[PDB]
């Protein structure tokens, strides 16, 4: 019952439909006059640090990022206000997903008093208005945990490494805004499985998802390059986080040099 | 913003704030207005976000949200009465069997739709089930609900109004799932038939002992793993399981069979809402208007 046998295919279908509706605009950053891909990377890396400091769920982080990308798809923001958007997004995601969210004062503290309490609460309301309260969005993690049920047998390193790779994709809007969560999750699962065990995307997931290594190839080639370059990336908080024994130290594993795909 | 609504009277109150009956002056529609620091409450954020996609004939509809600087109004569909008040008003007449069966059939359709959309309700009790004069019954109050993942992760402990709370929650299990809302509906089926709560405890331990006195103290045969659960104690008294026909004497054989599957100890064996819709108890189900 913890794997909901009678509902898991209905839920998967439903998430498939909702990811298309919650999808940010692929080309938004070129329409932002004052912010760039690089400034977004810095913000998302900081949110990883905040989630680590307050011991928040990984789902909470993924939700906050969906909210930010949706908000910036329609609202032009100056570089001095980008962190105010991020803070309000993380506050909303914590209220939705956490048993014990941090208090608003804690969210003011982590911005170093760049912003007042009143500014954070005002931005909360604006983000709710712009998104029309539509907060129950699908994430990469929601698809990953379903895919993990197809392992024969379950491997903790495969699970943590796929999580790590999905997380790295959050940092880089080019190229990852062009792929759906269910696709990033599938490429991440295949790459982690291959790296740890030598195995490949299983037939049982072809039956569930309709995705094959053929349709996954473009995202897989991107993700592979990202994994190879991760030690040199300007942003490092995800690699540091996934050194921890909580995540079986998976950021210390060596990427495969080729995929044969 | 609210210029088009005329308040009529107060109809409810809770943790959230207060509910009024009101009437749209332009369309004539009757509505329920739920009126609502740390910014917007997390219970309101969950209610609004989760009801945006839960459009179903047996789930109360969220029609609009009016979010000012100062107040937040949720504009909901209005229904005449709650099932708790109807059960009181049916005192010595009883509620006819065709109406009980229709209401249970409808509650199971609403619940299966929630579960198919990854939502746990977590507070099903007669006060949160609303009825109208045409024979509909609908699930209401999603402020205690929560969107789940597959498989589930640990969520808020000690949930569900005590009298309707499942044993896996009382025993402190790390995980709970869709089976908790089924337990609640089993308690509600018994209550419609008798008119009194099935397990009316006054503390968590008294709640457990009342359930054990009716269904037997569970062991490793009936419920594998039970003796390792965090709040299980080997000193619990060991009560014998009672012939199910003594639990709700007026219920026939099919009714008894469905109730026993909704109140199974082991959450892995408890019946799903989806599976229950095909139970032989519902072979002759219709949808009559309520008798009062
Ligand atoms: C508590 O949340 C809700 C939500 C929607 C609602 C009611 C209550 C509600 C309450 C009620 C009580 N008796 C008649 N109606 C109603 O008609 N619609």
């Amino acid at each position: 019952v913890n794997e909901v046998p009678d509902y898991h295919e209905d839920i998967h279908t439903y998430l498939r439909e909702m990811e298309v509706k919650c999808k940010p605009k692929v080309g938004y950053m070129k329409k932002q006059p004052d912010i760039t891909n690089s400034m977004r990377a810095i913000l998302v890396d900081w949110l990883v640090e905040v989630g680590e400091e307050y011991k928040l769920q990984n789902e909470t982080l993924h939700l906050a990022v969906n909210y930010i990308d949706r908000f910036l798809s329609s609202m032009s923001v100056l570089r001095g206000k980008l962190q105010l958007v991020g803070t309000a997004a993380m506050l909303l995601a914590s209220k939705f997903e956490e048993i014990y969210p941090p208090e608003v004062a804690e969210f003011v503290y982590i911005t170093d008093d760049t912003y007042t309490k009143k500014q954070v609460l005002r931005m909360e309301h604006l983000v709710l208005k712009v998104l029309a309260f539509d907060l129950a969005a699908p994430t990469i993690n929601q698809f990953l945990t379903q895919y993990f049920l197809h392992q024969q047998p379950a491997n903790c390193k495969v699970e943590s490494l796929a999580m790590f790779l999905g997380e790295l994709s959050l940092i880089d809007a080019d190229p990852y805004l062009k792929y759906l969560p269910s696709v990033i999750a599938a490429a991440a699962f295949h790459l982690a499985l291959y790296t740890v065990t030598g195995q490949s995307w299983p037939e049982s997931l072809v039956q569930k998802t309709g995705y094959t290594l053929e349709t996954l190839k473009p995202c897989l080639l991107d993700l592979h390059q990202t994994y190879l370059r991760a030690p040199q990336h300007a942003q490092q908080s995800i690699r540091e986080k996934y050194k921890n024994s909580k995540y079986h130290g998976v950021s210390l594993l060596n990427p495969p040099e080729t995929l044969n795909v | 913003s609210m210029e088009n609504f005329q308040k009529v009277e107060k109809i409810g109150e809770g943790t959230y704030g207060v509910v009024y009956k009101a009437r749209n002056k332009l369309t004539g529609e009757v509505v329920a207005l739920k009126k609502i620091t740390e910014g917007v409450p997390s219970t309101a954020i969950r209610e609004i976000s989760l009801l945006k996609e839960l459009n179903h004939p047996n789930i109360v509809k969220l029609l609009d949200v009016i979010h000012t600087e100062n107040k937040l109004y949720l504009v909901f569909e209005f229904l005449h009465q709650d099932l708790k008040k109807f059960m009181d008003a049916s005192a010595l007449t009883g509620i006819p069997l065709p109406l009980i069966k229709s209401y249970l059939f409808q509650l199971l359709q609403g619940l299966a739709f929630c579960h198919s959309h990854r939502v746990l309700h977590r507070d099903l009790k007669p006060q949160n089930l609303l009825i109208n004069t045409e024979g509909a019954i609908k699930l209401a109050d999603f402020g205690l609900a929560r969107a789940f993942g597959v498989p589930v992760r640990t969520y808020t402990h000690e949930v569900v109004t005590l009298w309707y709370r499942a044993p896996e929650i009382l025993l402190g299990c790390k995980y709970y799932s869709t089976a908790v809302d089924i337990w609640s509906l089993g308690c509600i089926f018994a209550e419609m038939v008798t008119r009194r709560a099935l397990f009316p405890g006054d503390s968590e331990i008294d709640q457990l002992f009342r359930i054990f006195r009716t269904l037997g103290t569970p062991d490793e045969v009936v419920w594998p793993g039970v003796t390792s659960m965090p709040d299980y104690k080997p000193s619990f008294p060991k009560w014998a399981r009672q012939d199910f026909s003594k639990v709700v004497p007026p219920l026939d054989e099919d009714g008894r069979s469905l109730l026993s599957q909704m109140l199974h100890y082991d959450p892995n064996k408890r019946i799903s809402a989806k599976a229950a819709l095909a139970h032989p108890f519902f072979q002759d189900v219709t949808k009559p208007v309520p008798h009062l």
